[PDB]
């Protein structure tokens, strides 16, 4: 099936704006997530967030 | 969150309604919303009643 939601670039800013928009359209799925180590940090608190 | 659109309709009280000369900007338009009339029962009907 491979039921591709959506793709999500965060280009700068996690945390200020125009991130929290795409990162809100998630729904309960797998989430691939490619990113650097220090940058995954930041973003997997986002995303408990 | 994506809930506020063309196909999403908030029905609201009086209550967020109040005050119908202050709308905030967060607001959506089409936002229906049920009070007393205070355009077409005028004061002086208000008092004869």
């Amino acid at each position: 099936g491979w039921d591709m939601q959506n793709v999500i670039t965060l280009d700068t800013s996690f945390e200020d704006a125009k991130t929290q928009v795409q990162l809100k359209k998630i729904h309960s799925s797998v989430i691939l997530l490619y990113c650097s180590k220090d940058e995954a940090v930041l973003i997997l608190s986002e995303a408990r967030s | 969150l994506g809930l506020t659109g063309y196909d999403f309709f908030w029905i609201v009280p009086s209550l967020v309604s109040g005050n119908t000369e202050l709308i905030p900007k967060e607001f959506p338009s089409g936002l229906i919303s049920v009070s007393y009339d205070d355009w077409d029962y005028s004061l002086e009907a208000r008092v004869r009643d």
